[PDB]
C-alpha cells in the first residue's frame, strides 16, 4: 500500500487518512452491533 | 465517562447530585478499565470511590492510563 500513497502529496494522503479513520469507527460500531444482534448480514428488500 | 461527570457533578459547587450517581460514574470507569486491560494482576486505578470526590482532576489520570479509551467507541 505505501507505494500507492507515494503517488500523492502529504496534502492528499493525510486528507484520506482522516476519512479512513472515520469509516473504521463506523465499521467498528457495526461489527459489534452485528455480533451481538446477529446482523452482520442485512438482506436488502428493495432496490435504491 | 466524561459526559457522565459533566452531567452528574456540579462543577461550580464541587458536589455530586447524589453519592449514588458518583458510584455509578465510578463503576463504569471501573469497566472501561476492564475493557482495556488484558492481563490478571493489575489493580484498579480507581481503588476507592472517594477518589471521585474531586473528580475531573483525578478521572483524567485513570483515563490516560488506558490510552485507547479515547480512540475507540463503546462496545455494543
Amino acid at each position: 500500500p505505501k507505494y500507492l500513497f507515494a503517488t500523492l502529496d502529504k496534502a492528499q494522503y493525510e486528507a484520506y487518512c482522516v476519512k479512513v479513520q472515520a469509516r473504521q469507527k463506523k465499521a467498528y460500531r457495526f461489527f459489534h452491533n452485528g455480533l451481538i444482534n446477529n446482523k452482520l448480514f442485512v438482506a436488502k428488500d428493495k432496490a435504491p | 465517562v466524561h459526559r457522565m461527570v459533566e452531567l452528574m457533578y456540579v462543577k461550580h459547587e464541587k458536589r455530586w447530585i447524589d453519592p449514588s450517581l458518583k458510584k455509578l460514574t465510578g463503576d463504569f470507569i471501573r469497566r472501561v478499565e476492564e475493557r482495556f486491560t488484558s492481563v490478571e494482576g493489575q489493580p484498579s486505578l480507581l481503588q476507592n470511590y472517594s477518589d471521585l470526590d474531586e473528580p475531573y482532576p483525578a478521572v483524567d489520570r485513570i483515563l490516560a492510563a488506558y490510552p485507547e479509551a479515547s480512540t475507540q467507541l463503546i462496545n455494543a
